[PDB]
């Protein structure tokens, strides 16, 4: 990740030429992790054979917000294939002048 | 290398959080690039012949 | 200054009775081998050199063992005391304690020798041989890590502050840095720092009918072992100990004991060896460990 | 030493799938895997074709049963496949796992003669020439283990099949040995 | 422009306002559109005004 | 003059901490055997013998392991640390020095002893056994060879030169001989003159996507065996090791470390086994190679 | 080789009382091969189980 924006837990941070390294001819689960108690270095990145996103409260309560973000598909010499987690909107109500749909409602 | 911004700092230097920094922080809430804009008036603005104040 | 040995009936444990074999009546002197020996398996072809896997042996401990007896009477009360006390119990803790270093092995005996050679006042040499159950490993205090809040600076921190109705200013390096957390109380970190074996920690819940017991979690966030019992009424503290030769769960109320075993969680309780990242406490108001990792060589 | 290239069982209920995407366009079969592990063969028995005993080596990774073992050698083979057409083939030596013991020490079976296991050939298919029966023996359809396609010398296999005994089905192994055994070859 | 200043160098330009003069004074303004660029969006209740 | 002994927790590697042997506070005394033993396959048909293959098999080696110390909690740290050190990384280097030669051998701790016979300051006099994974074997730097033209000589060289129109003759054994060649900075000659086994070569690519990596000729410029790797972006360097018990594949860019394994062509690498011949870099602009070579007695 | 000139890459080099040892019951593909660093010998010969021009 060359220059990379997170906002995980309402927790901004930046991934500046930062590697993870894949396990081979699988897909890849990347995420974020974070860990209040590890002051020196609260955030870590890790590749994971599933979507591991524990949805952990950490701005109420203890824990480690485990959220994933990335699913990269490799097979036995790279990536073949990278795929983002959508980044979901929860609204209560919406005015809007104009609007443009790609997918569907 | 991982850049930690909101995140507290015990001996008040591990964690500074810039301009710029912010600034990329806010354009990811509201969704914007660096081609729109976040305008609003809060009162309406004169135009005194060729001049808008 | 010097070595003490000390052999233990129940280390751990309420009932350990302990007998100073450096000090004592009952004398421990010139041990066998205290070192090592490994198995590599190292196969060559062609004058090359292609190493296996490394099966780290221990070897049985030999002790001259001599008794202090006041007369006849005293030193076969000796004999018949210590040899009977190791038998009593299973296995037997020794300590191997220097200026350095404090560490611990589990003996179980294997050969103790009676002679009618007596020196002064019916005193004993003999030689008593023990084989090793686990050789080296240390028997740490574990205990829960506490987070603070960083002290609030005018114009470093993100406060609005001077004339009103406040400004914070950004600077390159001194900017804002926030300051901590409200509650960060919250936070605490049962750190697992090294690989642990067995552990005997006492834990006490909080409310019952509600699953009580420790997690464990990995450097990433994700669980693997967790230890969970569900109960009926609150006992005063649950006392697990996960060494292998006498494992032990009992929650305790009042002066009764109970076996926890068949209530616990048979899912989640997938491993006994604890890796590194940290623990959590689930329906627990306090808890109380004593962590023992290994040490090979020491 | 010797080098190791170790692999997953080459499963036809996989490999005989022409869904592979040619460079070209066209769709072809599923090409072999790349080795899960680079490994180093330490106290073997490598027999070339498997024609009386079976092969064993205790190999550095720990290989498991039904894993494919290419044994290489840094010298090459001309085989003579056309009257004039020769190709540069390099020393390979394939089998498969048949059984692992606590040491490591892997039973080797020459990969041709655990293709053609368990397959029976009816006197029928022995009336034609010696290249009907190849045809039918080697066949990715019918056979436990992945083929390519065979490479064969026209010369030695264009004489007319020994005749059967009894006239009875027997198995690919029992004609294999019979055809080879009167062809010279292996 | 669309100048990403927040990582590299450069002068961000970017319209905010349209206004239609004459040789006198202001005859109409018309302000530019603010896009809110989105993934997915969870909403009980919505309004359009214009189109979808 | 001097023989020295030195040991190496991890020789060719960055975080190598050495021990001085002979030097030191631990020091190696009287090794059991330096030679060697064989095995010949020796049948005999009516008198007359007839000679198989000879393994050469190469036997432990034990040191009288001393300790320099000032006080017990010294010698006592001195043990605990060259015992756990050897203990730390799966196999040890150590570094046979001597007036004429330098060699090498991969050790693997066989058994260490611990007792209780200390001498003064708590000294101690211990044996220490090791198993021989490779037994003596040369670590050099290997660098590519340059070409240099050779000087301009009037008569002697084929040149049109003196009175006009120039003018060359041919004589009998002086005749014309070429000065040498236009650009001849770009032949480079990496060569292998000894059968090597191991190498960690520093490899430092050129073009991304395109197969970097050294592949072998022999004597007749073929090729037999080939580590080439096909990699998405430009590595800064490639570190390759052939070590049998610890290879690495690993492409560096930055600060990241990459496994480079699944990149590899399996084909092309036939043999780790370097012949006699000379060795070519594929997409390369630099090359840094530590040769490591066998020798059954030194 | 009794007396065989030849021309590989534009060098002439000639091959006098030069003997090549063959593999017996085989086709023997013979060589010219030509290393320019190996500046004593630069030619040698070769016979190989395949044409590996
Ligand atoms: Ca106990
Ligand atoms: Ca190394």
């Amino acid at each position: 990740y060359t220059n990379t924006s997170i906002i995980a837990g309402g927790r901004y941070f930046e991934l500046l030429n930062e590697t993870v390294a894949l396990k081979g001819d699988s897909v890849n689960y990347i995420h974020a992790n974070i860990d209040l108690t590890q002051t020196a270095n609260p955030v870590s990145l890790s590749a994971e054979t599933a979507n591991n996103s524990n949805g952990v409260d950490i701005n109420n309560g203890s824990g480690v917000l485990k959220v994933c973000f990335d699913i990269v598909t490799t097979s036995g010499t790279g990536v073949t294939s990278t795929k983002p987690i959508v980044q979901t909107s929860t609204l209560d109500s919406i005015s809007v002048n104009d609007m443009t749909v790609s997918g569907s409602i | 290398t991982i850049k930690n911004f909101t995140f507290f700092s015990p001996n008040s230097t591990e964690f500074p959080v810039g301009s710029n920094n912010d600034g990329k922080l806010y354009m990811m809430l509201t969704g914007m690039d660096y081609r729109t804009i976040r305008r609003k008036d809060w009162s309406s603005p004169l135009n005194t012949a060729l001049n808008v104040q | 200054m010097v070595r003490q040995y000390k052999i233990h009936t129940n280390l751990d444990g309420t009932d350990d009775k302990v007998w100073d074999v450096t000090n004592g009546k009952v004398r421990f002197y010139q041990p066998s081998n205290l070192g090592l020996q490994s198995t590599n398996n190292i196969w060559q072809s062609n004058g090359i050199g292609v190493m296996g896997t490394r099966s780290i042996t221990q070897p049985q401990i030999e002790f001259k063992l001599e008794t202090f007896g006041e007369s006849l009477e005293e030193n076969y009360q000796l004999m018949k005391d210590f040899v009977n006390d190791i038998l009593s119990k299973k296995f037997v803790t020794l300590e191997y304690q220097t200026e350095i270093f404090q560490v611990y092995a589990d003996l179980a005996l294997a050969d103790v020798t009676k002679t009618e050679g007596y020196g002064k006042n019916g005193t004993f040499s003999e030689k008593i041989t023990f084989d090793i159950i686990t050789k080296w490993y240390t028997y740490e205090n574990l205990t829960f890590d506490k987070i603070q809040n960083g002290k609030v600076i005018a114009g470093m921190s993100k406060i609005y502050g001077g004339t009103a109705p406040g400004n914070y200013k950004y600077i390159k390096g001194t900017s804002y840095t926030y300051y901590g957390e409200s509650d960060i109380d919250r936070l605490s970190r049962w750190d697992i720092k090294e690989e642990i074996f067995s552990f005997m920690g006492i834990l006490y819940p909080k409310l019952p009918k509600t699953p009580a017991g420790v997690r464990f979690l990995d450097d990433i966030g994700n669980e693997y072992t967790a230890i969970v019992f569900k109960t009926e009424q609150v006992q005063d503290y649950i006392l697990i100990n996960t060494d292998v030769n006498d494992e032990t769960y009992q929650g305790w109320k009042g002066t009764t004991a109970l076996n926890l075993f068949p209530v616990m969680d048979f899912e989640r309780y997938r491993t006994r060896i604890i890796e590194k990242g940290q623990m959590e406490l689930i329906n627990l108001s306090k808890a109380e460990f004593k962590i023992k990792r290994k040490a090979d060589f020491v | 030493m010797l080098e190791a290239n170790v692999y997953d069982n080459f499963n036809p209920n996989y490999y005989n799938i022409s869904d592979f995407s040619m460079p070209n366009g066209k769709k072809e079969k599923r090409g072999l895997p790349i080795p899960k592990a680079r490994c180093q063969v330490i106290n073997y028995e490598l027999w070339e074709t498997g024609y009386l005993y079976t092969s064993s080596a205790t190999l550095t990774v720990s290989v498991e049963v039904g894993d494919i073992v290419q044994i290489l050698f840094p010298e090459v083979v001309p085989i003579e496949e056309a009257l004039g057409k020769k190709k540069k083939l390099n020393l390979d030596m394939v089998y498969l796992v048949t059984d692992v013991d606590e040491s490591n020490k892997a039973t080797l079976k020459n990969y041709f003669w655990a293709m053609i296991e368990s397959l029976d050939v009816p006197n029928a298919i022995t009336k034609t020439t010696n290249f009907a029966i190849i045809d039918y023996l080697i066949d990715p359809n019918k056979n436990n283990l992945m083929s390519y396609g065979y490479f064969f010398n026209s010369s030695i296999f264009a004489g007319k099949a020994t005749i059967n005994r009894k006239a009875e089905t027997s198995s690919a192994h029992d004609v294999a040995k019979r055809i080879f055994s009167k062809v010279q070859f292996q």
